[PDB]
């Protein structure tokens, strides 16, 4: 198949390579934890607007989302560069959800790459923003001439990201400095922030929320639990310490990690050795054995016998009579009748 | 009181300000690492905390820039300084920090005070709750809280003879608050200049907090001269920091052992 | 080949050792210095 | 004076740690670990994502076999030359000048 | 990464003739050695008397009281170029 | 001047233009007043 | 951007794989004359043409 | 453009190997003029009958 | 772009612009106020060595 002919002749060849499966998942993570309220950040008889900006704190939480789909408005929950199903148990660093409300009648701008007169005056929204769009159905309850929700239109000039309007500095264009008047060239963020009801289809301020991420920077803080098993040794196994999927074997190691330290690497700018999530033990993470295949035959012409070579291998590790799990499926070599030799 | 100025001098800080930047453990392997370190022999200011005219309070508590980092020291003999508020104007209005070693205890508390003109504290505590609260009077608002062991573990209770040598890196960026620190024991009494040898500046706490500092305040403790409030000397330097590229080897046992930046000099570049 | 900042020049003619280029080289010899030639 | 055969190693050992230290290149992709792509993205992108990583080490191994292929031919024309100076020289008595 | 694995059949043949290269390279080292050594079809032996005129080979001829029938030059240059090499060992147990 | 910019330089050669013809002119000579006896030692 | 700096690449290995080519044409015939130089000027050579 | 280099700096290091590559056949041209030149060990001179 | 700004003999004519050279890049520019064209070159650039 690999020479593409019906006719070998006499040489040695190089046609696959062999490898080992893991066998077993094994998944450690810490076993202390709060529980996650996702819609309970904010308790309050009447909401208040974006200048608020004060909100109780959510961290070290089990952020499991079916909790999300588990309340009834709950509606948006997806993220636009990341697909919710890996989402589903993703783990991340102090995320909290912002109080601020919006009229939201611009979706399209409130997700990265688009920026406004709104992005312009009132908060920023930079192209790249690393928080995702979540939504839910409580508009009546926040909606209610009514310019309670006081709105910032008109601003000195653009702001950088996190340069919020707290401190209300009205426009000045003259010598003389706005005092007091609301005259020509001089605006007041005093305005209804429309709540009548001539558009009811929506004009209202819909609660958008975003929430800040933060990728494996540091170990994971909110995120749902997962079984959590016993670790393996001497196995090519999946382990999954700390969140961080992998594949090799597991052994006891002497890497003399600092009390801070937790990875390990090598000159391969490699993962070498990982430090147990519960015990204070250390472990170095390997691959299991893998290597190449050559086929040693005198020619189709002659006879049909062929010897097989592996590379780089002891004879212990990969035999002729192992076919739990590993590659190769019809590849017996049949067994220890021919003698097998033990070569450089 | 009507206490005088004094001219602040400069002093040479050798290779010094050197910490572990990332978590991973490496071991035998050269690797070079771009962030914030000391430039290696650069003007560090040297703030002599002496009994002031042999007797009279100084106001050796400037309101120094926090810019991007310090690199606080101390070669004291006893315990003297304890204090590293922060705060962008230093009144009641502006969220602050504050690093005291009541008991035992480092009391991270991060709320707005209002600051007296002079804060200091006394070393021994007062006879008969002491009164060494007096730096702050009110405190409105407050978000977090953190209490644990003292970040100082050096202890002066063996004998004397022997002075402290700890140093400190404060960095903020990104809504982060990471401490580093180490203690070696001196050799030579003479305070003007730090012994020549490499230390590496290990991770203590880090921080989640996002306030904004512009401005670095120390403070003091002075319990009762035995006129005004006075105790012993000391010693405390002030260095700043910038982006720089850096080069560290480390060892066998996996510990930073030497290093050598690249701007310094042709043959810096070259290694 | 260009500007040479750092080396003293001397009218001795030796056998090359580090090559500056264009007929000139540069050795470090004597109190000691390095010296172009 | 054996420099010329160390020379080779150098030349060989700077090759293959060039070629290792060349994966943690994220040319231009979001990350340079698979998993952490193939988790942290949707497959619309996720395709071109990979397919530029791919494109990066297929023109890494290219070249890496481009080098290879031009060492080797100055070695043969190393080894030729010292083939035939054994034969000229052991094997008999040279007339040729140096 | 199984994904990748279909994702790269997609860019046909991008690896049969690197591997040919590859294989080729090696034949050729092979073929080297064997052009610059193998020249004489017979294994000749010294005498063992060791006078040759008067001329000494001593430090040239090889001596069995070692492992390996080395001669002292050799040793000094195996030792000289013995700080990089393939590794002398490719039998994996060592590999941790 | 010679196209120059985009950092694309020529660097001079070690061994000036003069240097060879002294090499050529001692080769010369040497030949002419010793024969082949200059190549295998004192000429 | 990115495409631009990768064609730029691309051309600039191009020119740096030619010049490697062409590098050794230039040694094999530096190697001829000085083979030359040391068998016709240094003696009398026997070779034919 | 330095926003340029930037958007050029997660390329890797494909500088120095170019770099390299480069600086190998600038010695080795020296080296070339050196054995085909560099073949006496005196500078003769001719009698000036 | 950036370039040493110094006099120019080239002879525009009274209604070209801009001037370019071998390698197609900008050599000379008109002049808005005046009628006297100027030449571009950029300033000194090179490697170091140790
Ligand atoms: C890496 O760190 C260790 C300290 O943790 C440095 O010192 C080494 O410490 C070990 C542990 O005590 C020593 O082992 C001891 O050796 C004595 C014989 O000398 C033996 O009687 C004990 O029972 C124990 O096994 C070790 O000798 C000591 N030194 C070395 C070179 O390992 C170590 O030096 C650090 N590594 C490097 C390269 O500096
Ligand atoms: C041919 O050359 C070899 C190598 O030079 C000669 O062998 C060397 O002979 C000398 C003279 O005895 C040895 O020096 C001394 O040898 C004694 C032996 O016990 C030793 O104890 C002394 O410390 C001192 O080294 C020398 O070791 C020896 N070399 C070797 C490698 O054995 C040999 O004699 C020469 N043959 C003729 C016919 O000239
Ligand atoms: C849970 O994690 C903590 C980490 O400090 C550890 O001390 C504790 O033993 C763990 N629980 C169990 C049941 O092992
Ligand atoms: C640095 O310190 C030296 C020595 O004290 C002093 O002469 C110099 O003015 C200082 N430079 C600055 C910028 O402080
Ligand atoms: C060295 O040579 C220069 C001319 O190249 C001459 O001006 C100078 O005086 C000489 N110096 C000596 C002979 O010490
Ligand atoms: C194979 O056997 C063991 C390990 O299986 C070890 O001695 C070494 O790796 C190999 N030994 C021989 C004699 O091949």
């Amino acid at each position: 198949c690999t020479l593409k002919s019906f006719t070998v002749e006499k040489g040695i060849y190089q046609t696959s390579n062999f490898r080992v499966q893991p066998t077993e998942s094994i998944v450690r993570f810490p076993n202390i934890t709060n529980l996650c309220p996702f819609d309970e950040v904010f308790n309050a008889t009447r909401f208040a607007s974006v200048y608020a900006w004060n909100r109780k704190r959510i961290s070290n939480c089990v952020a499991d989302y079916s909790v999300l789909y588990n309340l009834a408005p709950f509606f948006t929950f997806k993220c636009y560069g990341v697909s919710p199903t890996k989402l589903n148990d993703l783990c991340f660093t102090n995320v909290y959800a912002d109080s601020f409300v919006i009229r939201g009648d611009e979706v399209r701008q409130i997700a990265p790459g688009q920026t406004g007169n709104i992005a312009d005056y009132n908060y920023k929204l930079p192209d790249d923003f690393t928080g995702c769009v979540i939504a839910w159905n409580s508009n009546k309850l926040d909606s209610k001439g009514n310019y309670n929700y006081l709105y910032r239109l008109f601003r000195k000039s653009n702001l950088k990201p996190f340069e919020r309007d707290i401190s209300t500095e009205i426009y000045q264009a003259g010598n003389k400095p706005c005092n007091g008047v609301a005259g020509f060239n001089c605006y007041f963020p005093l305005r209804s922030y429309s709540f009548r009801p001539t558009y009811g289809v929506g004009h209202q301020p819909y609660r958008v929320v975003v929430l800040s991420f933060e990728l494996l920077h540091a170990p994971a803080t909110v995120c749902g639990p997962k079984k959590s098993t016993n670790l393996v040794k001497n196995k090519c196994v999946n382990f999954n310490f700390n969140g961080l999927k992998g594949t090799g074997v597991l052994t006891e190691s002497n890497k003399k990690f600092l009390p801070f330290q937790q990875f390990g690497r090598d000159i391969a700018d490699t993962t070498d050795a990982v430090r147990d999530p519960q015990t204070l033990e250390i472990l170095d993470i390997t691959p299991c054995s893998f290597g190449g295949v050559s086929v040693i035959t005198p020619g189709t012409n002659t006879s049909n016998q062929v010897a097989v070579l592996y590379q780089g291998v002891n004879c212990t590790e990969v035999p002729v009579a192992i076919h739990a799990d590993q590659l190769t499926p019809t590849w017996r070599v049949y067994s220890t009748g021919s003698n097998v030799f033990q070569t450089r | 009181t009507t206490r005088t100025q004094l001219p602040p001098a400069y002093t040479n800080s050798f290779t010094r300000g050197v910490y572990y930047p990332d978590k991973v453990f490496r071991s035998s392997v050269l690797h070079s690492t771009q962030d914030l370190f000391l430039p290696f022999f650069s003007n560090v200011t040297w703030f002599h905390v002496i009994s002031g005219t042999n007797g009279t309070k100084r106001f050796d508590n400037p309101v120094l820039p926090f810019n991007d980092g310090v690199y606080f020291a101390s070669i004291e003999k006893s315990n003297i300084i304890r204090g590293w508020i922060f705060g962008t104007t230093l009144d009641s209005k502006t969220q602050s920090l504050l690093i005291v070693n009541n008991a035992t205890n480092v009391v991270i508390k991060v709320c707005e005070f209002q600051f007296c003109n002079d804060p200091f504290l006394d070393h021994k505590n007062n006879k008969s709750m002491e009164s060494e609260f007096r730096v702050y009077s009110s405190a409105n608002n407050c978000t977090f809280e953190y209490v644990s062991q003292p970040f100082l573990m050096d202890l002066e209770g063996k004998q004397g003879n022997f002075k402290n040598l700890r140093e400190f890196v404060f960095k903020n960026i990104d809504g982060y608050f990471k401490i580093y620190s180490k203690h070696t024991p001196i050799i030579v009494r003479e305070p003007e200049d730090l012994p020549q040898g490499f230390s590496a500046l290990e991770p203590l706490v880090d921080l989640p907090i996002g306030i904004n500092i512009t401005r670095f305040q120390t403070l003091l403790a002075l319990h009762r001269s035995y006129s005004g409030w006075t105790a012993g000397a000391a010693a405390y330097y002030v260095g700043y920091l910038q982006p720089r590229t850096f080069l560290l080897k480390y060892n066998e046992n996996g510990t930073i052992t030497d290093a050598v930046d690249c701007a310094l000099d042709p043959l810096s570049e070259t290694k | 080949a260009g500007c040479l900042i750092g080396a003293e020049y001397v009218n001795n003619s030796y056998e090359c050792d580090i090559p500056i280029g264009a007929g000139i080289c540069a050795s470090y010899q004597t109190s000691q210095s390095i010296i172009a030639y | 004076a054996l420099g010329k055969l160390q020379d080779v190693v150098n030349h060989n050992a700077q090759a293959l740690n060039t070629l290792v230290k060349q994966l943690s290149s994220k040319f231009g992709a979001i990350s340079s670990v698979l998993n952490d792509i193939f988790s942290r993205l949707d497959p619309p992108e996720a395709e071109v994502q990979i397919d530029r990583l791919i494109t990066g080490r297929l023109q890494s191994l290219q070249t890496y076999v481009t080098q290879q292929l031009i060492r080797a031919a100055e070695i043969r024309a190393s080894a030729n030359l010292a083939a035939t100076k054994m034969s000229e020289c052991v094997l008999g008595q040279s007339k040729r000048v140096d | 990464s199984t994904e990748c694995s279909n994702l790269l059949l997609q860019y046909g043949s991008f690896c049969t003739q690197l591997k040919r290269a590859l294989t080729g390279i090696a034949v050729e080292q092979d073929k080297n050695t064997q052009e610059v050594f193998a020249q004489v079809k017979q294994i000749y032996k010294t005498p063992p008397i060791k006078y040759f005129g008067g001329f000494n080979f001593s430090q040239i001829l090889p001596d069995p009281s070692k492992p390996s029938k080395r001669s002292f030059i050799e040793d000094l240059l195996f030792n000289k170029v013995t700080l990089a090499d393939a590794g002398f060992i490719k039998q994996y147990g060592d590999c941790l | 001047c010679a196209q120059k910019f985009k950092g694309l330089t020529v660097l001079p050669p070690l061994l000036t233009d003069e240097m060879i013809a002294q090499y050529t002119s001692a080769l010369l000579a040497g030949t002419i007043t010793s024969g082949w006896t200059f190549g295998a030692g004192a000429a």
